[PDB]
């Protein structure tokens, strides 16, 4: 989770398609952030095992 | 200066847009070796900006195809990298799926290059009747070839059935009332039977003195009408020998088409309901389909 | 081989092969073919000859 992921994320940094060029899509950086719960309606919670 | 040698070239390829060959080139520049010469073709060649023929007479280098111009919006490149293909297809045509996997672009993209070429009378797009799926591009000076569109039988997409069965009926007429002559003459076994014979042409110029259709009907067209005929069943075609006439479509032969009588009449089997039962697999002694309280005899019975 | 399929006849009568116009298009090369291209072995020894 903190270097694989990193790895992973940048060997497909860029993603584009054929058609219409000059069209993409960069990732720059990715987070996993800590757990959370989406029980609440659209906001976070800090929520233990 | 190599510069200048391509700049005549270019010039002479104007001057002679079927092309140019190296003579011509020489007689122009006489005092310029042949190696400067091909070292200058190579680099217009290189250059995209001349085109190699084969012909029976050796190479021809002519101007590529640029001043023909129908969509200048954006860039030629495409343009040219369209109408390209667009000619080389031709009298054949190609679908717009076909054009849009050839030049490898997006749709949009090439829908807008149709549009603009369109537009400046340089394509014209005509239903594909073999395949009404799309519409083909085709050059408009060409003619549009027979097979892919129109034909005398198409008209608007449409096979015109009623057509080829009038056309049917009238021939077979004329070949009934020909061979009833023939018979009814009764000169000579061989001049019967000669006088029974008709030839493509003469059914041709009858068909079009009786005018059933505006279209034009060649004589090929009343060719495949006979053939046809020959495959119902009613009339019978021979290959005779003969050099010229007033027919002259085959080199040394000629089709004469003469009306005669099937072979047996009607058998047996199609006079009982039996043969012409379409669930005859499924016939059983007893079950639900038994002969006893078949329908189809019944029917037959009481008819 | 090619030259006793020509001769296969004695005398070969002039064939009207005329070379039509084949010229096929530049197409745009996707990124990847155009990278399998440069890393063919071909590419590469057409290279080294250009010296
Ligand atoms: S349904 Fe009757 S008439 Fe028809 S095939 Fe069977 S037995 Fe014959």
């Amino acid at each position: 989770i903190n270097v694989e992921i990193k790895k992973i994320m940048k060997a497909n940094e860029k993603v584009t398609s054929d058609a219409d060029p000059m069209w993409y899509l960069k990732y720059l950086n990715i987070y996993v952030g800590l757990p959370d719960v989406e029980e609440s309606f659209n906001v976070t919670r800090p929520v233990s095992p | 200066d190599p510069v200048e040698i391509e700049n005549r070239i270019i010039e002479l390829c104007h001057q002679f847009p079927h092309g140019i060959t190296d003579q011509v080139i020489q007689n122009e520049m006489p005092h310029i070796e042949a190696q400067q010469r091909a070292v200058a073709i190579n680099r217009l060649l290189s250059m995209g900006q001349l085109d190699l023929l084969r012909s029976n007479t050796g190479l021809l280098y002519r101007i590529k195809d640029s001043q023909n111009a129908g969509k200048m919006k954006g860039s030629d490149n495409q343009e040219k990298l369209v109408y390209q293909i667009i000619e080389d297809a031709g009298n054949k045509g190609i679908w717009s799926r076909d054009i849009r996997y050839k030049s490898n672009l997006p749709l949009t993209e090439i829908n807008k290059i149709l549009k603009n070429l369109e537009s400046k009378k340089l394509i014209k797009a005509v239903k594909s009747v073999a395949a009404s799926k799309k519409k083909v591009y085709m050059l408009y000076n060409l003619q549009p070839d027979r097979s892919v569109t129109g034909g005398a039988w198409y008209s608007d997409q449409d096979f015109e059935s009623e057509f080829v069965e009038v056309l049917n009926q009238q021939c077979f007429k004329f070949l009934q009332s020909k061979a009833e002559t023939a018979r009814e003459s009764k000169q000579n076994p061989m001049i019967q039977r000669n006088s029974s014979f008709a030839s493509s042409h003469e059914v041709w110029k009858y068909i079009c003195e009786l005018g059933i259709s505006k279209v034009e009907l060649s004589m090929e067209d009343i060719e495949t009408i006979l053939n046809t005929l020959i495959y119902d069943g009613k009339v019978e075609m021979t290959i005779i020998a003969a050099k010229e006439g007033t027919v002259g479509s085959v080199d040394g032969h000629m089709k004469l088409y003469r009306a005669v009588n099937p072979i047996i009449p009607p058998t047996g089997l199609v006079r009982a309901p039996c043969g012409l039962c379409p669930v005859f697999d499924d016939c059983h002694e007893g079950g639900e389909i038994s002969p006893s309280n078949c329908i189809y005899m019944t029917e037959w019975l009481e008819f | 081989e090619a030259a006793n399929e020509a001769g296969d006849s004695s005398q070969d009568e002039a064939e009207d092969d005329v070379k039509q116009i084949t010229v096929r298009f530049s197409r745009p090369e996707s990124e990847q073919a155009r990278q399998r291209r440069v890393q063919s072995y071909e590419f590469l020894q057409k290279k080294h000859a250009e010296e």
